[PDB]
């Protein structure tokens, strides 16, 4: 722990938890949001026999544990799970006590207000944090980009959000949430791999196939033409070496997986591709600034490490929108940490401690005070 | 040794990205200036033609 | 025109500099430290415990 | 892992360096074009003003 | 079909289509303006496999169809959709052939003139109606009220129009259209219910929540005081039984949803509440008759079935305008049919057939003749 | 600031504010009279968060601000708005302190005397101007023309005034104000464009359509014949490139918009066209000089940059008045600055400082002194 009473910066992103100290450039403890529970009961002795397993421990013990998600698309299952994982993060991973450091947290866009009130109340009772602040990840990604104008595409693991912000002003009237995310990607890839001869249901193979998505997946420039040329495609077809050692070969599926977000009719969504959701979002607001939105679009999330989103994005928007002004996307490398960086940015300046949510305000007005203290 | 080398390479990324972004800022400045100059020139030419017509009449 | 350009680029550079400040504060103390496995050759063969 | 990262960073080195040099070339092109445009704008202003004085006469 | 050659009376209201015969008191075929399309492709056989689904058929088949709106705020998407729905209305629902009956139609206020010219041309070519007349729904609601003086507030599902008419004379200079309507109401309620923990995007839940608006919604007498007392409000809080069987409880939202029309700043409109739009409309015209406008205001539309518009209306106008003369609103029960009733009224008198738009006039002067034949 | 104590010259024209120093040929700081205010509340930090936005700043920030008019047709809303905009003009735009320079101001014709008394009092208390003079813009435009005989048509953005002045003598008995101005032009064009399929309400599109009026609009030589030939008119129909990039095509509307001032019956005014208002004005005064008024008519205002006013003016007056004497209009290019030029002319001569309204006169007789000091 630093000698100074600097604040805690924790991004509880929908899919990854990244925690650390204020003034740091990158979060120190970063782990996926999976939680493992003993698949069977206790009869043995001498070691183990522990209920909750979180972090890399559960990653190593994936096979023996039922792998469960305490949060999915924002919905909260069991607050005890968050209690334990935050205990682990603060003491076993961050080696910090929350008594002496206020916490800045980031929440998924348009999270329930009742969810905020319950989570804040359990937090304040269970923990002894001196002060509090929670913010939407959209403005955090904006801060990471450091440009007040643009539309943020937050692609988490449970929801994809499109949020327009002009000159550092939120536009909730033109903000939308789409239920397509990593979960859907894994599902669709699971069914295609089932049609390829490999049919698995458990979560270990879920992580294997999301790793495959991280490594080999394409974003098709032209879809049906690329499957037409991918009929044989000995060179274009790509293989992976699974940890057991078998060589699993995939061809068109590499670019037929992320395409589903762009083409939701593959597995039955009324909503069109996410580019249509950015398009409608843009026109909902006044006409004039729309060009700037076209030229200032930002994309954020862990998924963004994949190739192909930028070219597809620009080409389709230019197809939909007039091609007079030039559209260009901006995306700094390793932007999944960017939100946490913005949290540090919030703690940089000396005005941030004017609106810390202190203990006594919550003791006076209950959780309801946040309704007036954040917004 | 390898990881240290990778870190200095990462610093290379950072500073070269800074060079690219300052260049891009100057690109926007000078391209906007070019639009303004061409628009003013066209307007002045149209005004010159109109005043020549007025002079003839 | 120069004033418009200066104002825009100055706002951009102000946000850029505030972003640099966080990196200026710390740059290495965020990574974890080294604990690789090596040596241990001198340890004995008959462990004081029976997991030998 | 370290070796592949270093090689990726080398690929990035060359890509971004080239981008920056290209931007500098564009800068020079834009500069000379802007100078020519400013010259033409001053020419047009002078012409229009002279025509206006003749018109007033 | 009646033995007599009486005319067809059809109100294509922005949100509902109500069609029937002249001389009838109520329209016979009344259906919402939603249109359903097959969400997927055809592989099965033996039944169904039909493209367009309209009326109660689509209402029953809402889940399987992409639900699309052929008209929104007056804008026309696809004339083929109107072709099919009019075919359905005339033959499957009205059991009438348009060959032997002239048609009186009502159009949304200030509808495009190009829209009128194209719709009339496609109509005349596709159909064989002997004669035509189209009128603004404002004067139709006036006729239903049967009083030549008043300002009509037409609250459709796409637009809300304020139109003043003094002694049976239109005042286009003081007529305005506001982009707030049922769509906005559903949207705003959707986001509030999202903040209540229930987040849906599809149209079935859109119809469910508009039904909730029909049943439970309030118009708050005092807004912030009623949320202040609605903090707990066990008695004031009201519940609904959704068709799946879950009990969904809503409190202040009941009167926080229609309030948005009155307070547009909630979701960002420069225009103030609709009472301000009636106020400005009134003062635009000569001072003297304004008092009569105050005392003769009429409201029309399906939304008017909700409670609370009358009291709010009068109180705010009295707050804005001097309280010497007494302001009173008039609104007959089941006034959403009233426009169609007025259509029947138009066919009641024997002068109406002096200005039927016959086939030969259109054949001579093209669609352009309507520019001289209606106005 | 110049080393000399020369006076300030400020034209607060109804639609544009043009300010500068005496002895200068053109005003230095010229901005439209629109004022922008934050459309929403403050939650963000680090930049902006400023209430009043004036000048080009508000022009760039039009989309984010509610755009309001501190003056409309002469009526004053909030003196604080004038306080702020004058502060901005003097210090941020003119870089001058009013302590050391007397101010010459121009006011809209027939402005309220109570308005003058309140504005002068707030001015003198708030500011520290050494001396004062305010004049009607009519004689200023006369001075710009430099001919003591003529009738001035001042077409501002809120009012159009017709004022006859013979041999440098005002004729208030034959002076009239008409409520038609730029606002009406934009409104009428808005409704016609609504009938063309494009329906906008916000002020950004107001500025776009007034720009369209500046660029493409005609003044029809013959009205109904030109719409008759404008039925198709592929060549005569003209298009505009809106900043978003869409091509918007307009035909007869180009000359059907300014025609409304000439033909007020289009949107319901008892008063006939402005040429009738100049005609009546002329006959109200003695018969003999009327011919000179016919031959010495002057037109002034920013609108005058449009084509077609001169030909229409002369032809209609010749139609109304006998065609013996030749009628010719005079209008110097860039005459919207002309008023300010006349202000400089007032400061040119050494008799002007005989009737500066000094501080001590106002301190003695209050604001009432202006009732005896200007007129
Ligand atoms: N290094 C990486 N390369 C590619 N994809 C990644 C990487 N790390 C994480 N992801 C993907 O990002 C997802 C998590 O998204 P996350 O960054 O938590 O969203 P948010 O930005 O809302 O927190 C995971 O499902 C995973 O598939
Ligand atoms: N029985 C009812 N009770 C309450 N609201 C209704 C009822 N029927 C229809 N509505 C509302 O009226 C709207 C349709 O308005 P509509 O009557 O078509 O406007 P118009 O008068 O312009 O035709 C629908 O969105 C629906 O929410
Ligand atoms: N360059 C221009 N070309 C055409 N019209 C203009 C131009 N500049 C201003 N206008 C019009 O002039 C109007 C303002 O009139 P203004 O000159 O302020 O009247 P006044 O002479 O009473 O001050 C604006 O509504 C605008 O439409
Ligand atoms: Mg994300
Ligand atoms: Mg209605
Ligand atoms: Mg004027």
């Amino acid at each position: 722990d630093e000698d100074e009473t600097t604040a805690l910066v924790c991004d509880n992103g929908s899919g990854l938890v990244k925690a650390g100290f204020a003034g740091d450039d990158a979060p120190r403890a970063v782990f996926p949001s999976i939680v493992g529970r003993p698949r069977h009961q206790g009869v043995m002795v001498g070691m183990g026999q522990k209920d909750s397993y979180v972090g890399d421990e559960a990653q190593s013990k994936r096979g023996i544990l039922t792998l469960k998600y305490p949060i999915e698309h924002g919905i909260i299952t069991n607050w005890d799970d968050m209690e334990k994982i935050w205990h682990h993060t603060f003491y076993n991973e961050l080696r910090v006590a929350p008594e002496e450091h206020p916490t800045l947290l980031t929440e998924a866009p348009l999270n329930p207000k009742a969810n905020r009130e319950k989570m804040t109340q359990i937090m304040f009772e269970t923990f002894n944090v001196p002060a509090m602040y929670v913010a939407i990840q959209a403005v955090l990604s904006l801060y990471a980009s450091g440009r007040t104008t643009g539309i943020v595409l937050d692609s988490g693991d449970g929801v994809t959000h499109n949020v327009p912000i002009y000159e550092g002003y939120a536009l909730p009237h033109a903000i939308m949430r789409l239920d397509l995310a990593g979960r859907d990607l894994t599902d669709y890839l699971m069914k295609i791999l089932t049609e390829r001869g490999y049919s698995f249901v458990t979560t270990a193979e879920r992580e294997i196939v999301r790793d495959i998505k991280e490594k080999l997946c394409y974003v098709a420039l032209d879809f049906e033409n690329e499957m037409a040329t991918a009929a044989s495609s000995s060179s274009l077809e790509k293989s992976y070496e699974l940890p057991d050692g078998q060589v699993i070969t995939i061809g068109n599926e590499r670019f037929r997986c992320p395409e589903t977000l762009f083409q939701p009719s593959f597995i039955g969504m009324e909503s069109a591709g996410i580019h249509e959701t950015t398009y409608n979002s843009i026109m909902k607001c006044d006409i004039d600034i729309r060009k700037d939105l076209y030229a200032n679009n930002v994309m954020s999330g862990g998924t963004t490490m994949y190739p192909g989103i930028a070219d597809r994005m620009q080409k389709e928007i230019t197809a939909l929108a007039p091609s007079t002004m030039k559209i260009k996307i901006i995306a700094p490398p390793e932007r999944k940490y960017s939100v946490w960086i913005g949290g540090s940015i919030l703690a940089s300046l000396s005005t941030f401690q004017q609106m810390w949510i202190t203990k006594q305000e919550y003791d006076e007005a209950g959780p309801s005070i946040v309704h007036r203290k954040c917004f | 040794e390898a990881e240290k080398a990778a870190d200095e390479s990462e610093r290379g990324m950072k500073v070269i990205e800074s060079r690219a972004q300052k260049d891009e800022e100057k690109m926007e400045i000078q391209e906007i200036q070019l639009k303004e100059a061409k628009h003013i020139a066209e307007d002045a030419d149209r005004k010159y033609e109109e005043v020549a017509r007025k002079l003839v009449i | 025109l120069g004033a418009r350009a200066k104002e825009s680029l100055d706002l951009r550079a102000h946000l850029k500099q505030v972003k640099k400040e966080d990196t200026e504060k710390e740059n290495r103390e965020v990574g974890d430290w080294r604990k690789n496995i090596d040596a241990l050759s001198g340890m004995e063969g008959r462990k004081k415990k029976f997991e030998s």
